[PDB]
């Protein structure tokens, strides 16, 4: 019933009925010497994030919101040259007397819009590394802020339609969980990290968190990542 | 040299030709392919994924992810109805912007069948049912939930399944889709909001379109 | 379902470009860019990446004895005109054509050209981490430049017709819902799902 | 004749096209092939010969032959550097006007790996250690003995062999070679001046190039 | 490595020769020469020996009914105008073309034609050693002449596209480092290796 | 290219003459036929009533 999954020197419960969303159906793989990296195949927990009958949802940027996370994030900085594909394991601890519904997606090339039309986004408004943003459920103001109006994703499409991408469905009344396998995408095989952001992981709420009188106020969500098959340039003599 | 006639027609650039060209950059090695998940051939492939449709895209409602979500009051009037809407893909408000509509919209005539997803997001332990009726072309609307229930449909006991789904026979370039309260919603406790359901829309079976035309969304 | 094919609806002339200029700074020019067309940037925009091969064709028309225009293309990285007499016209390696009035059209064909293995139409990401305004550029998008000129007081009108060919591409995206600001970046106006109704129920 | 069309690029002179044309002079005679040595089918087969590199390329020095030759100062401080540069043959002027850096200077792009030869030409009775250690792109470079002692490097020790070669795994269109005074040059005598050291480069492996540019140095 | 052979790399296109001539000594002409335009200079100069045959395409505009223009290709030895009328222009071994405006440009392909056995780029010899004004001169690189007119006030423009092709050589030689001074030799300004940097040291 | 003359009767349209000519839409698929009672293929057929 209850699976144990071992990654390194670190351990996660998973259920064995939960499902497993492939994204696009490819399971990543291995791919100028290329050197590939076991060491970082563990798994790092995320702070979670409480949901509230208010919250409009919120965002991770991949190859970033892992940049502080020891080794994984070592290695972006004395390689300059990489890829890696990831597993996602999203999980919510709510009680029976719970509900509301949450759409998981991996969203690809995620580049979003700025809150004033004649500027560009920053860097942290875009990603706050493994600290989670918040989307918003009114329009967005700001010079440099990302509009983070929910109902458009951020990025000028009806929400509603996310569901074009690797995606899971976390319907309080029948499942607490999703996972997701995000293979390597890009135009080009490796590239640097610290310069691209692979995929945005989007958690938003399309049926609001609510409950009895009485029980939790809020339900946590946790977001627990391993990254896969990992590779980097070579930085040795030929 | 050959004798030759030149034609009708010759000396013309038509938009839609189609002949060789010579290369500006013959003498270039151009990139090789690599795989990238995820390659599209056809946009039935885009058509055929679930959306979720914005059944509740009443003025306030539009400019918010509240749009999506039909409200559920657990202590309506038995019989009343739960929400309903004109069957059309290509014109109603409600599927026009979805994946499915969004593709027949570059289409002048298009037709096929498509499936509608209903799912309840109350508490686990929440329990009641749900008629969902289908009025075929022509055939108006029910006015009552008897009348409904007299047509074609399905009871859903919300607690025996999360989800309810129909595949509508003829979706063209209408019939119409209902849901009555056949009981109330039935809960263990006194809750602080009512339920929301969710409806989701894409190609059943194998839809065509014919004649590719420019977007009315531009 | 033939129309549904990514040839068959990406594989479509459209008018994507269209200037003056006259024979007496008098040069015209075009960066190719496939975003200067809303309805062939929200069609290709349903994908993330592509490769495609480009078929240019010219429809140049002239107002005041044989006229002959000079059309030249500079590859990524070539010499680029800075004036109508510079060097960089008579650079072998920026192909060019030489056309006169009465024939047929001019039409050239550039094949893929980036380094990459795919265009991108989006990208997460900055072309240098330390300076923000270079959000969303991708260098290796860069398909190329046209450069036209008179070879030798009139006024020349030329209309760009372009066509993708050969067309493959991945990872399909939500059509736009807002409309289109600006060609350099995704910005929009937030915008509602779709119109509204007066009420829930039918009739 | 044969029904024939005109299509668009009909009657226009592609600078870059492939066609066949007429000989003015179709009766002569074209004379005969003879072998002549040092036939070339291709530019890697220059790029791939080692040249001298003008490591010495200072201000007074470029002028002079004395560009090649890097100066070694047998009582010079120990640890401390003895030469180094930026590892990029299409721009840093050091390598751009070698054999290899001339013909990369004909493509927009290019990628491959290249050697490095280190050639010390002191007495036949001198002796001593150099620390040459490379530093992989985006590392900056070395600035103590220690720190490029605990990278990647070779000990070479002149009186064993008189010659050391690197094969850089990746240059393209950055990394760093440096070396160090790991000891001083213990000779037998006192000479009347210092020695030196030439440095060679070509291409290490299958080199690539793609697209073909006008070259800057008109 | 296709863009690398001897062949991609120096059979293109380039404009060799611009001129003008009217119709009221009123005729141009071109020697052939591929020490004219720096670029193919020093490509070809990276070799010692070469054969190849010569593609030569017409651009030819003019301003102020149906104008002609005849191209008249001089074989190394034959009869050259001095005049406009000169019997020479109807020499049955000096092949030429009669082309009118609004037609493709003329082209003509002349084979190689040298008596040794390739074309030399350098020369170190005399073609008399009695005369050391000779020096670097092998007269069996001539390639033959052009001579153009009208066939019968206004003024013709004429600009000369040169490509080589079936390109074989032999014997590379360095690029030259210093900027070229005069067609007929090989003298140069005393020039440094390369640019200079303030130490030696990295960083 | 090839060698070829322009022959008389060259550039001009007959209007009884028989020659292909390129599709407006050649990428629109057309709607198949079903039997229909009643095919003429000649007017004879109608002659003969």
């Amino acid at each position: 019933r209850v699976r144990s999954i071992t990654l390194g020197n670190s351990t996660i419960t998973t259920q064995e009925c939960a499902n497993v969303v492939v994204g696009y159906g490819t399971w990543p793989t291995y791919l100028q010497p290329t050197q590939p990296d076991v060491a970082t195949c563990r798994f790092y927990t995320l702070e979670s994030v409480m949901w509230q009958q208010s919250s409009p949802g919120w965002w991770w940027k991949f190859p970033d919101a892992l940049s502080n996370m020891g080794l994984f994030g070592q290695n972006m900085q004395y390689h300059y040259l990489g890829r890696a594909g990831y597993t996602l394991h999203v999980q919510c601890n709510a009680s029976k007397f719970h509900q509301g519904c949450l759409l998981v997606v991996c969203v690809p090339e995620a580049e979003m819009g700025c809150a004033t039309i004649a500027n560009k986004p920053d860097q942290k408004s875009l990603s706050n590394g493994e600290t989670a943003n918040v989307f918003d459920s009114q329009n967005t103001s700001g010079q440099t802020a990302v509009q983070a109006n929910v109902i458009n994703a951020g990025m000028g499409i009806g929400v509603g339609n996310l569901t074009i991408f690797p995606h899971q469905w976390i319907n309080l009344r029948t499942n607490n969980s999703a996972t997701i396998v995000m293979p390597y995408v890009n135009s080009v095989p490796m590239d640097n990290m610290f310069r691209h952001n692979n995929f945005t992981l989007m958690i938003i709420p399309f049926a609001p968190l609510s409950y009895s009188t009485g029980a939790t106020t809020y339900v946590p969500i946790t977001v627990t990542v391993a990254p896969m098959c990992a590779e980097y340039n070579g930085l040795r003599l030929a | 040299g050959l004798p030759t006639m030149l034609t009708p027609g010759s000396n013309q650039f038509l938009t839609s030709d189609d002949f060789q060209s010579p290369s500006a950059m013959p003498q270039f090695d151009v990139t090789p392919e690599m795989a990238i998940p995820g390659q599209v051939n056809n946009l039935m492939e885009i058509a055929e994924v679930d959306s979720v449709v914005p059944v509740n895209n009443t003025e306030g409602k539009v400019m918010s992810i509240e749009a999506y979500q039909i409200p559920v009051q657990s202590n309506s009037t038995n019989g009343s109805q739960v929400f309903g809407f004109p069957l059309i893909p290509g014109a109603s408000s409600v599927l026009n912007r979805t994946l499915l509509g969004e593709i027949l919209n570059y289409y002048t005539h298009w037709s096929g069948s498509i499936k509608l997803t209903f799912m309840f997001c109350g508490s686990a332990m929440a329990t009641g049912k749900f008629l969902l009726a289908y009025s075929p072309p022509g055939a108006g609307a029910p006015t009552t939930r008897k009348e409904a229930m007299l047509g074609t449909h399905v009871i859903w006991d919300v607690g025996l399944q999360s989800s309810c789904v129909l595949c509508i026979p003829w979706i063209s370039q209408g019939g119409y889709i209902t849901c009555w309260y056949q009981t109330n919603i039935v809960v263990p406790a006194d809750t602080q909001s009512d339920c929301k359901i969710l409806c989701f829309v894409s190609a059943c079976n194998d839809f065509s379109v014919r004649m590719l035309k420019d977007t009315p969304f531009i | 379902r033939s129309e549904s094919t990514v040839e068959n609806f990406l594989c479509r002339s459209a008018c994507v470009y269209y200037t003056t200029y006259k024979n007496h700074d008098n040069f015209a020019q075009w960066v190719i860019n496939t975003r200067q067309v809303a309805q062939l940037r929200r069609k290709l925009e349903m994908f993330t990446y592509a490769r495609f091969d480009l078929e240019l064709t010219f429809v140049i028309t002239s107002s005041q004895p044989v006229l002959t225009h000079q059309i030249m293309y500079v590859p990524p990285g070539g010499p680029v005109p800075t004036k109508i007499n510079s060097y960089s016209w008579q650079t072998s390696t920026n192909p060019s054509v030489f056309w006169t009035e009465g024939s047929a059209p001019p039409r050239i064909s550039i094949p893929f050209i980036s380094i990459g293995n795919a265009y991108s139409m989006f990208y997460d990401g900055w072309a240098r981490f330390d300076k923000q305004g270079t959000y969303g550029i991708n260098t290796l998008n860069n398909m190329g430049t046209l450069y036209m000129r008179h070879v030798n007081p009139i006024v020349s009108t030329v209309r760009i017709y372009f066509k993708p060919k050969h067309v493959k591409t991945w990872v399909p995206r939500p059509p736009r819902l807002c409309q289109y600001q600006k060609a350099g970046n995704v910005n929009f106006e937030p915008s509602g799902v779709t119109e509204g109704r007066t009420e829930i129920t039918a009739m």
